RNA sequence: UAUACGUUAAGUGGAAAAGGAUGUGGAGUUGCUUAGACAACU
RNA sequence: UGGCACCUCGAUGUCGGCUCAUCGCAUCCUGGGGCUGUAGUCAGUCCCAAGGGUUGGGCUGUUCGCCCAUUAAAGCGGUACGCGAGCUGGGUUCAGAACGUCGUGAGACAGUUCGGUCCCUAUCCGUCGCGGGCGCAGGAAAUUUGAGAGGAGCUGUCCUUAG
RNA sequence: GAUAAGUGCUGAAAGCAUCUAAGCAUGAAGCCCCCCUCAAGAUGAGAUUUCCCAUUCCGCAAGGAAGUAAGAUCCCUGAAA
């Protein structure tokens, strides 16, 4: 398993040698940098934990800067873990570069997608609409509760509510480019969430 | 039972060990056998003569005795003089091969199959349509034997597939 | 396979079993498999 | 995208001037068929003494779609009409000359015919 | 978590029939049986 | 389809459709099998299996049914013949009018026909989302394990094996 | 991985036979996982890393009160929310 933090930076395309125009998503990663290695002995399973992205230090506190002390590193704006990763390849203050990556691998994008704010059942659930003409008085209203003999309503009877800002995976993406001077991915396709937003870019666990 | 009564003659060879837990070991020629056996059974080892007792008559234990004594049987000669089980390949273009230690066999599929012997068991290929199996232990023989058969069990219709050595293979008219 | 409430021998051959609290009748003809049930 | 109740022209000597869908092959509840695609159709209006004749059911590719269809290398093609050809199960033409230009994704379909027969495939 | 003597292996007990069945316990009758039975072996 | 008349007449709104489903398995398709009067391709019948899936139209108020064209398949039932404080209101049983028929008649159906008001600002539980409080034997900032819960679960055609 | 129907291997009870009684396998879109998401109020409130540090009052103690540390909020500029 290889990983690696990033930001969206936006969707672009770019021609493939055999002529064909790929769309891609661009994602920026500075070198992430180890802050801890957890292990089954000390912490009941193995992981790696890479921070990214430099904080200014008048927005870090305290407890932050000690954290990233071991690793002799600026504090991070966003830490995350990684499971069913080599233990041994990693040590404290490495740091994990788009490198890890080639043109043509698989790997899976996680983000959390964008917000949408409180959503009826039509947009939020994919849900059909009552007939607009022909005396309707039934448009965008998320259909009967269910029947009668319960005295109540089931759970997951799909209603309005928030929608968006879910962590979400993409799986099987191509990596297109890696341009290790501007530490950038291209992978085709689109990724969850907005632009400038954090993304996880993993070997594809289907692999 | 007229089965669990009976008494094996060691043959010379074979030595038979015993743990006090039922559990009757038996070197011999072919190799060694172990198969611990239900506690309640009185196994005993008089100079190559080898009985079996039944403590009290009753269904469970009535059963058990005739077993035992089968199963002890089967180890004995297993050691000495080992089992085999023959196969034969009916069919055009059915035949059988040996890659090292498994069996290929070639019976109409679009792909090989192969079948690599558990430990304990050799399967020899004299001709390229029959298949022997060999070891010491009468179950695992019969096992791979089945294992093999049910890759391509014998059809009615012309009698296609691996079937046993004398398998009488009920035939049936087509047209 | 005859799953039916009453299992008999159809012929001389036909052997009565039991197996897993299941009386069956196995027989050399095959159309004479049965199972009560 | 060419569904139930579209009428096409058909673009071929056939005796068939304009056909109706009457259904999208290949899936149960497909909706919408695209350059390339088979349909069932009626006969809406056909040339007087034509071999396909008013009224008739028959099967027809469609060759031409206003929507058109997107290639791999980035590209588009669009057309002002709807066309189809009249075709049998062999994916040979009932008629004998296509009319007006048809997109090159027949050949990708196989019918090799109908894209001899066109003044221009695209 | 009594005593004594038996039954059940089905969670039967804690749901139903005709019918089917080498389940198992208890009585009884009878065919054959060391002049050698049943089973298996020419 | 009935039998009974036990709840409801100081009101438990109807058939069909729409929106939303949920459950049973007596399984329509897909999966795994036994037998065949199963050569192959197909099928017949029985067993296991409820994970997912299970079409769009013409006619009719229709349910149903016939038909057209598809599909792997176009499953059968329960949920107040699920679902009108969620919608529709075409059928049916208010007042108008008319035909046939019956009546001396007012009127009526053993039959039709055209037209005819669908009220309610959600207190409680339930359902979908979002916060505040306290707790978790000091006060904080991050990263997390996963008891447990939800989601997903479908399938065609072609090429090859191979005529 | 464990099973259903089914197929069995060895095997007596019942010198034979038998998938079964002891024992050993195989075997489904189904079951438990694998895959995705939520999840420690899981009051059984878990685990790891880092930060702060034992103040001042009273009361005989128990305990109470007041300034603060680390940190956070009010308020303000906003949106990717
Ligand atoms: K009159
Ligand atoms: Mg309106
Ligand atoms: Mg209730
Ligand atoms: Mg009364
Ligand atoms: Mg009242
Ligand atoms: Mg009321
Ligand atoms: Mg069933
Ligand atoms: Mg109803
Ligand atoms: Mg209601
Ligand atoms: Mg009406
Ligand atoms: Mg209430
Ligand atoms: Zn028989």
């Amino acid at each position: 398993t290889k990983g690696i933090l990033g930001r969206k930076i936006g969707m672009t395309q770019v021609f493939a040698e055999n002529g064909d125009l790929i769309p891609v998503t661009v994602i920026e990663a500075a070198p992430n940098v180890v802050l801890q290695k957890k292990t089954a002995e000390n912490d009941g399973y193995e992981a790696i934990q890479l921070g990214f992205d430099d904080k200014r230090e008048k927005l870090s506190n305290k407890p932050e800067k000690g954290h990233v002390a071991k690793a002799e590193t600026a504090p991070k704006r966003f830490v995350k873990e990684l499971r069913g990763v080599e233990m041994d390849a990693y040590e404290v203050g490495q740091e994990v570069k788009v490198e890890i990556f080639s043109a043509g691998e698989i790997v899976d994008v996680t983000g959390v997608s964008k917000g949408k704010g409180f959503q009826g059942a039509i947009k939020r659930h994919g849900q059909s609409r009552g007939p607009m003409s022909h005396g309707s008085r039934y448009h965008r209203r998320p259909g009967s509760m269910g029947p009668v003999d319960p005295n109540r309503v089931f759970k997951g009877k799909l209603l309005p509510g928030r929608m968006g800002g879910e962590q979400i995976t993409v799986q099987n993406l191509e990596i297109v480019k890696v341009d290790a001077e501007r530490n950038l991915l291209l992978i085709k396709g689109n990724v969850p969430g907005a632009k400038k937003s954090l993304i996880t870019v993993k070997s594809a666990v289907k692999s | 039972s007229r089965v669990g009564k009976k008494l094996l003659e060691i043959p010379s060879d074979v030595t038979v060990t015993l743990n006090d837990n039922n559990t009757v070991a038996v070197k011999g020629p072919k190799g060694e056998l172990t198969r611990t056996f239900h506690p309640d059974m009185e196994i005993k080892v008089e100079d190559n003569v080898l009985t079996v007792a039944r403590p009290s008559d009753q269904k469970e234990h009535r059963a058990l005795h005739g077993t035992t004594r089968s199963l002890l049987g089967n180890m004995v000669e297993g050691v000495s003089k080992g089992f085999e089980r023959g196969l034969e390949l009916v069919g055009v273009g059915y035949r059988a091969s040996k890659s090292g230690n498994k069996l290929v066999l070639n019976v109409g599929y679009s792909h090989p199959v192969e079948i690599v012997p558990e430990e304990g068991i050799e399967i020899e290929v004299p001709s390229q349509t029959k298949v022997v199996v060999k070891g010491t232990d009468k179950e695992r023989v019969g096992a791979i034997a089945a294992n093999i058969r049910a890759v391509r069990s014998p059809e009615p219709y012309k009698g296609k597939g691996i079937r046993y050595e004398g398998e009488v293979v009920r035939r049936k008219e087509g047209k | 396979m005859k799953v039916r409430p009453s299992v008999k021998p159809i012929c001389e051959k036909c052997k009565v079993i039991r197996r897993k609290g299941k009386v069956m009748v196995i027989c050399e003809n095959p159309k004479h498999k049965q199972k009560q049930g | 995208m060419i569904q139930q109740e579209t009428r096409l022209k058909v673009a071929d000597n056939s005796g068939a001037r304009e056909v109706l869908t009457i259904k999208v092959l290949g899936g149960s509840g497909r909706k919408t068929a695209n350059i390339g695609d088979v349909i069932v159709c009626t006969v809406k209006q056909a040339t007087p003494g034509g071999v396909v004749k008013k009224g008739e059911v028959v099967k027809a590719v469609i060759v031409r779609t206003k929507s058109g269809a997107r290639r791999s290398d980035g590209s588009y093609i669009s057309f002002d009409e709807n066309a189809c050809v009249i075709i049998r199960d062999d994916k040979s033409p009932r008629g004998t000359r296509i009319f007006g230009p048809v997109a090159r994704e027949l050949r990708e379909n196989n019918f090799m015919k109908i894209v001899s027969l066109a003044p221009e495939v695209i």
